[PDB]
């Protein structure tokens, strides 16, 4: 029916950036009935947040560097000076309908200056070792641009299609990101060799960083 | 003290059944509307229903129509969703939420939310493994929260008296079928000899708690 | 734009009667747009009172007679029992748009059993008659059906366009009306004629009734 | 115990100026909107404005817009409507009402309206003359001749008198000026004994009379 359709889908900006969403009804609607379009904020692991409703009131307690505005059937919501805390996916929503509608979304992404992983390297704990199974865990901290490349060496061959990573979201804080890179192996496999390596490759670092230990030592 | 906590979640087959309550507190929901709304893994908010609790007045999405059912019980001051020939597209955190005053059209607090799986495949408690501190001045350490199903699976430190350096990564789906997922924090290294650090592990789903001291290896 | 048009402007129905009144949109509108329809029963020199919200709920304390519905776009106002007490005025009103919309109104007139008038004439006061103008007053009282015929002679001269009626709004527990016809003449031409007649036509008398005094008699 | 009581109405020149006032009981019109509603004389009922107090979104007819301005004070429980740029055609009872609970688009309590007449001609109040009377039953009366603008009231033996009373609704004369009749049937053996008095108030003219009726000698 009538939805909204909210661009764009994600953006990044610098922290004390100013940003424009935008939020269009999906067809065109007689004046005479009221959107009432409202706006929320969703950050990672939690409920949205109400930040305006009826087109531009600023909800109670909302910082006053957002506002909303609306105009026919479009509408925006504005970050006047853009924070690392309003990392966050933010919503429209319409109550021309009864369901009201929610946009589909927009995405805020927070620049900053490059910043190196620190790394760390864990072995498997003799605990798992018991169960049968080794993991061994790669550990890249507070990191910017996201993107990263570890590579997993045991005894010098490359391990490929045995580990998983998984990412932390933007800090809120400090924007950076987090994340573990997982190599799972059999124990037989595990105590058949020595040399545990994660080779970490990203921007902040003029070259590799190697960390590893030794099965044992 | 506005408050809706949401309970009823868990794991569920497709075809079954559930119901999920959502209790409030510091207001009275006779005085107001109550709503449902869902997100499915990384994706959007959709709409559910909702009620007027004072005469039972009730809305659904066209997609949960004929399955769902919004309820409320004043005298509990809690409402309820009661969902039924469940798929596994509808596999969702749930929020419940309010208006306030009487501002029509204005979600102004929800809920936690509470996940609801609809699977097949059955509950799996973790195993909790230290990640033991082995840069400059600062050591990590953590926990690995291996083997699970379904999600979620909550962790804290020394039982939230320590946040600052804490990561708990998004869980990752292993080829097995179960999920596994790492907390890790940055500590001083001087802090190893004298500070205790414990994760706190809880999978609600197969009433699984651990709490789990990480320490230096012999 | 959106309007309700309600049907019929106008009716007569017989106590214990079931009445129905429809109200319609101007247009079409997509079953997305929710029009909360209410009804409202207006009294003579009164505030609307609501009866029915939200299409078809009844409001706290109103007669269980009273009942409402609607499918699309067409609603209705249900009078299951009309009692001599539900003259009025009824109103519905829209909310798809932002300002809401009344209908035009819908006048109830509760049919009772032919009831002739009570006839009385009334000449001018000496008092007024001081002032330099004469109303000679001709009631009819309590009579029904409402249409009725009133014809002002003055030593037979038919008298046409110097006069004016009132009529009483039904009575709410008899059903009743009542009017009054003022004839204004200058003093002047009071005191000139002699026989002041009116005569009055209807239904509930066979043939027409005069009442008539001479100007000057007790 | 909820009530709304409006006022301020009364006659007011084309191109004038008016303040309505809507005091509430019973409730906080923080907690709901205020509407007003008016009626042209014999006609329907035509919405004017909302507001919600707490934030004082407003919204109105288009046949207002510009002219009337609707506004509340919180702390003295109270509701308005400015009206200026008066015109003939805003001659109307206005009533204010609420919503409530959250029950939104359904007006459960109204005020009892109050009279705007907007003219150029001036107040006057009436003149009060007899219907005299001549075992059966006796009708009487009091005609209230040449009256502006409306309202007026009549009452009969102060109030103890209500069975058998008619008062006609006024009708507007060639003159500009109202007049009405009220009368009243009674036991024609009652006619030696029981006097008979009208109590007639014009408000707007501060005009009270009682006039005794009787049969004439
Ligand atoms: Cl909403
Ligand atoms: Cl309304
Ligand atoms: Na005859």
């Amino acid at each position: 029916d009538i939805q909204m359709t909210q661009s764009p889908s994600s953006l990044s900006a610098s922290v004390g950036d100013r940003v424009t969403i935008t939020c269009r009804a999906s067809q065109d609607i007689p004046r005479s009935i009221s959107g009432y379009v409202a706006w929320y904020q969703q950050k990672p692991g939690k409920a949205p947040k109400l930040l305006i409703y009826w087109g531009s009131y600023l909800y109670s307690g909302v910082p006053s560097r957002f506002s909303g505005s609306g105009s026919g059937t479009d509408f925006t919501l504005t970050i006047s000076s853009l924070q690392p805390e309003d990392f966050a996916t933010y919503y429209c929503q319409q109550h021309y309908t009864t369901p009201p509608t929610f946009g589909q979304g927009t995405k805020v992404e927070i620049k900053r200056t490059v910043a190196a992983p620190s790394v760390f390297i864990f072995p498997p704990s003799d605990e798992q070792l018991k169960s049968g199974t080794a993991s061994v865990v790669c550990l890249l901290n507070n990191f910017y641009p996201r993107e990263a490349k570890v590579q997993w060496k045991v005894d010098n061959a490359l391990q490929s299609g045995n580990s998983q990573e998984s990412v932390t979201e933007q800090d809120s804080k400090d924007s950076t990101y987090s994340l573990s890179s997982t190599l799972t192996l059999s124990k037989a496999d595990y105590e058949k060799h020595k040399v545990y390596a994660c080779e970490v490759t990203h921007q902040g670092l003029s070259s590799p960083v190697t960390k590893s230990f030794n099965r044992g030592e | 003290e506005v408050q809706l906590v949401e309970s009823g979640g868990g794991l569920v087959q497709p075809g079954g059944s559930l119901r999920l309550s959502c209790a409030a507190s510091g207001f009275n929901i006779k005085d107001t509307w109550i709503h449902w709304v869902r997100q499915a893994p990384g994706k959007g908010l959709e709409w559910v229903a909702r009620i007027y609790p004072t005469n039972g007045y009730t809305r659904y999405a066209d997609s949960v129509k004929g399955r769902f059912t919004i309820s409320a019980d004043t005298s509990k001051n809690t409402a309820y969703l009661q969902m039924n020939s469940l798929r596994a597209e509808d596999t969702a955190v749930y929020y419940c939420s309010r208006w306030g005053g009487f501002m029509f059209y204005a979600m102004d607090y929800w809920g936690q939310g509470t996940l609801v799986t609809v699977s097949s495949a059955s509950t799996k408690g973790p195993s909790v493994f230290p990640l033991a501190p082995s840069s400059g001045g600062t050591a990590a350490l953590g926990c690995l929260v291996k083997d699970y199903f379904p999600e979620p699976v909550t962790v804290s430190w020394n039982s939230g008296a320590l946040t600052s350096g804490v990561h708990t990564f998004p869980a990752v789906l292993q080829s097995s079928g179960l999920y596994s997922l790492s907390s890790v924090v940055t500590v001083p290294s001087s802090s190893l000899g004298t500070q205790t650090y414990i994760c706190n592990v809880n999978h609600k789903p197969s009433n699984t708690k651990v709490d789990k001291k990480v320490e230096p290896k012999s």
